[PDB]
């Protein structure tokens, strides 16, 4: 997905 | 019994050897292979159907700037439509964690009842996507682990040279009720996410070759091969996870790496299946 | 002297035994399937002992 | 007493009832053919040598087209033995194929090049075949190629020839071998000849630049006006044949190994034979015949 | 094998 | 006897009496004729939309200046748009011609907007950044910017990118769009290999980078971009276009005219040397669609 | 013996032929004026991108200078121009009336007082811009709805014609709608110049001053009569006789919207009724001095 | 015979009202005249002369009070 | 100014 | 430009  | 035999058995021996004269021309040709090629050709699938050509299976195509002519499952419609399909995912056969040349040449195997999984080359993709004026449009086909599928088709779809890394490029998306999740998605966690998980313009990459937008590794991350973006909410060639349901525990790093399209299904949701398939625009109306 | 014709007939058995044997393996490749069978080499040789003590 | 020479023939004529029940069965199986399901892998190449730098690292059937004029077709990679890259051009291993055929059938090719494994939806299995001699001349000559030829006995045992070249000529030239810089653990029959013979006897089997010849076409090194004195013809099928042979991989596949004259069609060695290693009566279990890119 | 002259 | 000089006056002044009567009647005329105040000749258009290629498709005309209102817009606001003979209307966001305006803004000031807008279009500004985030994700179709480079020799070039997007000032009003889609003037925002160190390209690339003011830092720097070359804009660490910078008549200018030494001028790399300021300068968004 | 001085008290011929010359002079002056009036002036003002409610909040979004800006109070009514001093005490500050030079005429009717008139700037030199505010009255019906938004102070400056400066605040400022006739009300007065619109002129005494006091008046334009000059005469009117629109009462202590006589000093002679009617702020120099400037800026006031 | 003074010494009185009159209209177009600069592409250069009619009326006070 | 009663 |  993203990367937080 | 004197010579009333030796001559009994001497006959059944000239009649023998006629049948086994007959047994071997019975034994000249090789198992029937129930996969076959069709003749037909052309620089793509439309092209192909064009040519009359009725059902789907396997066809060699060759575009404009190719110097070898390579084979394609093509889908063709009734409707007289044909598609090039470059992708495929079904069932967990074939292994997506590949490398770059593995991605760039293709892999999995290409079947004429289109029911088996695979990755046509990046190269083969860039080759017809770009072959000539005539732009090519893209549709993604999902589908989940309860029999529902949706769409996604994205307009004027190009894959570059390898000397940009095979980038990714759309004019727009076209609409389809699985939303357009190569447009990012909000996720909340940040106000960029939506932006580091967009795949529009974005360049290929694998676990050997990194050209995402993430100072870690996406592809060696996530176990794939595609255009990452620090990374990614749409992962088709993510790894298949039979149920559909999984959480980050069974991942291998935490984050999802499933066969995602965040649009449709949550992150956590991967494809049961998966078709990426381009026709040329004018196709559709 | 019918033992010119056994020291023949005998032999002819034993080479097309031997024939039939290779020539149905062969359809192994081309047919459903090839019928699993055996050659008794033996029996032929164990005929031609006798045939050649006498 | 002197009376057994009855028992032989009842025996005979019921042995006879064996075989006709035998041949009558196989041909209802033969009614209806084996068939296989190959699915064809993405990758593709000249080759199998290119195919293997292009990621296809498993040993199965492949789709590859040498030149752009020819049609791309299929071929059995081997992509594990020494290194992969591998080209099958010929394979024996059970007798499921006839080898005793004629020019045009080893011009074209025949056989199966491979078969399903077990459940998979892939041909991972080799089948017997040759690849077709225009087919290998073509490979052979589009550059620098080596030849590993492999066969195994009945006992597990197995030797190698390799042969860093070698050369097919084209039909016009009835496909004239040629092969050079060997090494290995059978015996170089190809380029000397049985070791057993000696002088010319020797010689005259040495296979190196003959021409290959098939029971309807003879280019062997027999010259003779006898029409039923021909290589080919009397040791089972197409091969470089010289007068007449060393080696002789395409055979007949005699089950077990050990054969003998009287058991032979005509009385010779034509099993598939390797004489330097095992004599001219022993038919070897497996043998095959591989091509690769050498090394300039 | 060979063919003796 | 004496007064044939009596009526002499008398005459005059009735005379000039009924003269007084008469210029006042003049004067009252003329005070009709200074009540109106002078002609403004900068008018606003009465078309309005949601941008000017939606007033363009309402079949305005001119370029000039129309009020108008994004959807998320909670109030309308001015802007300039061109719109040309073949139905197209741009939505011009940032102009540089002579070097009328500084640009050396803070943050309020760059997400605001400053400068003036004109009918005619020939003068300096740049529409806020609230208000260019506002219009180009108001809605699911996809934005085009074009940037209009003019050098000091009278030569023109532009530059477009696709799918170009201003973030919400929560993300810095970061800087994104698709792909370069093509012009003779260069892709800087992909940055610039000056040869230097070999991360020369990969720290001179916009795309992606948030917005930065002398007092609002978000650039990859370690030190403050905005603040050394005097502007606001999306930094890298900084830049291989940069055309919020420095106006330098002439164009050429050196790192000894600059205050810290660094090129801050209005360059595109891609184009011409950093140490080429243009003349002139023009950023405007348009449907995508529209240039298909 | 009787015709001594008679012969001479013909005098009379030179001061009528004279005034008789002075008519030519002035005849022609009107006509010249009439003929430049041929064409009109004009300005090219561009409008600043920042924009808002009021003065005040565009300089809370960067307006830096002082010039003519676009405001919208409100998003029912249409973005109209004003002039924005954004130097003067911190700054904000919207304008309402500005008299520098005589460039405008303010003896106008209720219509014109209600809509505004005048120029709200002009540009300054090369300037692409205009930076220099014009004489204006922003108009009655835009002042009260400003005002009105919420709380608003009024600040008040005037010069005269030898440099010096005095001003007026009110910490609170109030003009109701039309229905209301734009009653003015103001409170929480300091500064320098006199707290004339409250307490009336200071010179005055008793009734006389209480009946100049603005706070509370509504407002009179010559055409409509509004004033606390409770009477019958049509003569008699504030508006007619002092010159300009104002919040009149009996009649004045402060009269920012009359007659702009120049050099400041002037007299009863001078003036068309005979009475005060000039730019007027009696608690700092009587009724015979006509500022050479006089300005109202108004800016929300604390909350 | 004597009708004479009491036409002089009211013409003398019509003058100066007159005079005053005239102050006012000088004044008057001055000022019109003025607050046309911000209407009209020009204004007309101009100049009121005070001193003058100040003194013409100041002088005719001194005539005006003989009889 | 003002306006005497 | 490249800030080193
Ligand atoms: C208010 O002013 C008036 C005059 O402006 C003063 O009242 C008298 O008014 C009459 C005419 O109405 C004049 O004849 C008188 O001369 C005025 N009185 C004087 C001498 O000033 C009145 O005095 C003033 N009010 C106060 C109490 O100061
Ligand atoms: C040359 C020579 O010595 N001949 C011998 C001979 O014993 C044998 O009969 C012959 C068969 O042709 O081959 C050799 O073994
Ligand atoms: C070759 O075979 C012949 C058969 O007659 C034999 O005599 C000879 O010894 C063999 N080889 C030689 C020439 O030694
Ligand atoms: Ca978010
Ligand atoms: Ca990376
Ligand atoms: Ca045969
Ligand atoms: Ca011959
Ligand atoms: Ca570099
Ligand atoms: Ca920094
Ligand atoms: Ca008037
Ligand atoms: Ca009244």
């Amino acid at each position: 997905g993203h990367r937080p | 019994y004197l010579q009333e035999i030796y001559n009994s058995n001497n006959q059944k021996i000239v009649n023998l050897k006629e049948k086994v004269a007959q047994l071997e021309a019975q034994c000249q040709e090789p198992c029937k292979d129930t996969v076959q090629i069709h003749d037909i050709t052309g620089k793509d699938c439309q092209d192909i159907a064009n040519k009359g050509a009725k059902q789907s299976g396997l066809y060699f195509i060759k575009p404009l700037k190719a110097n070898q002519q390579f084979l394609v499952y093509c889908e063709i419609d009734g409707s007289g439509n044909g598609w090039t399909v470059f992708q495929k995912r079904l069932d967990g056969s074939v292994d997506f964690k590949k490398n770059w040349i593995q991605y760039k040449e293709g892999f999995g195997h290409l079947s004429p009842t289109g029911t088996t999984e695979f990755w046509l080359g990046n190269e083969k993709i860039h080759l017809i996507s770009t072959q000539s004026a005539i732009p090519y449009a893209l549709r993604v086909e999902l589908e989940d682990w309860n029999g529902r599928t949706s769409t996604a088709d994205y307009a004027m779809f190009k894959v570059g040279p390898e000397a940009d890394k095979y980038r990714l490029t759309y004019a727009y998306f076209a609409g389809g009720d699985a939303g357009d999740a190569f447009d990012g998605f909000d996720f909340g966690d940040d106000p960029s996410d939506k932006f580091f998980t967009s795949h529009n313009g974005m360049q290929f990459s694998t676990w050997d070759n990194d050209n995402d937008k993430f100072e870690g590794n996406c592809a060696e991350q996530d176990g794939s091969g595609w255009w990452m973006n620090k990374c990614h909410a749409g992962h088709l060639n993510g790894v298949y996870y039979q149920g559909g349901t999984y959480s980050k525990a069974s991942t291998p790093n935490g984050y999802d790496n499933g066969i995602i399209w965040a649009t449709w299904k949550t992150r956590w949701y991967s494809m049961k299946k998966t078709t990426m398939k381009i026709i040329p625009f004018n196709r559709l109306t | 002297l019918l033992q010119k014709n056994v020291r023949a007939q005998l032999v002819d058995m034993k080479r097309l035994e031997v024939d039939i044997d290779i020539k149905i393996r062969s359809c192994r490749g081309s047919c459903s399937r090839a019928l699993a069978r055996e050659v008794d080499l033996k029996d032929y040789e164990d005929q031609q002992k006798q045939l050649e003590q006498v | 007493n002197l009376r057994v020479l009855r028992s032989i023939l009842e025996n005979l004529r019921s042995k006879i009832q064996k075989l006709e029940s035998d041949v009558s069965a196989q041909m209802e199986y033969c009614r209806t053919p084996c068939t296989v399901s190959c699915n064809i892998p993405v990758v593709s190449g000249k080759e199998c040598e290119e195919i293997i730098r292009k990621g296809g690292e498993t040993s199965e059937m492949y789709l590859i087209q040498p030149d752009s004029s020819v049609k791309p077709y299929r071929v059995y990679c081997d992509m594990n033995t020494e290194n992969g890259g591998w080209t099958v051009i010929q394979n024996r291993q059970d007798g499921s194929v006839d080898f005793g055929r004629k020019w045009d059938p080893y011009k074209q090719g025949f056989g199966n090049v491979a078969t399903n494994t077990d459940g998979k939806n892939y041909c991972g299995l080799p089948g017997e075949y040759w690849l077709g001699n225009d087919k290998i001349s073509q490979l052979t000559r589009m550059g620098p190629t080596e030849l590993l030829i492999e066969m195994e006995d009945w006992k597990g045992d197995k030797v190698k020839a390799h042969y860093g070249g070698f050369t097919v000529q084209n039909e016009a030239n009835k496909y004239q071998i040629s092969v050079n810089k060997y090494r290995g653990t059978a015996g170089n029959a190809l380029m000397d000849g049985a070791s057993q013979l000696m002088g010319e006897n020797r010689t005259m089997t040495i296979h190196n630049g003959m021409f290959f010849s098939t029971y309807d076409r003879d280019n062997d090194g027999w010259l003779t006006s006898d029409p039923r004195k021909q290589c080919s013809k009397e040791d089972g099928g197409g091969w470089w044949y010289n007068r007449c042979h060393a080696a002789n991989p395409n055979g007949r596949y005699y089950w077990g190994g050990q054969y003998t004259w009287d058991m032979a069609k005509h009385g010779t060695d034509d099993g598939v034979v390797w004489m330097n290693w095992k004599g001219s009566w022993y038919s070897m279990r497996k043998m095959s015949m591989k091509i690769r890119p050498f090394f300039p | 094998g060979h063919r003796p002259y």
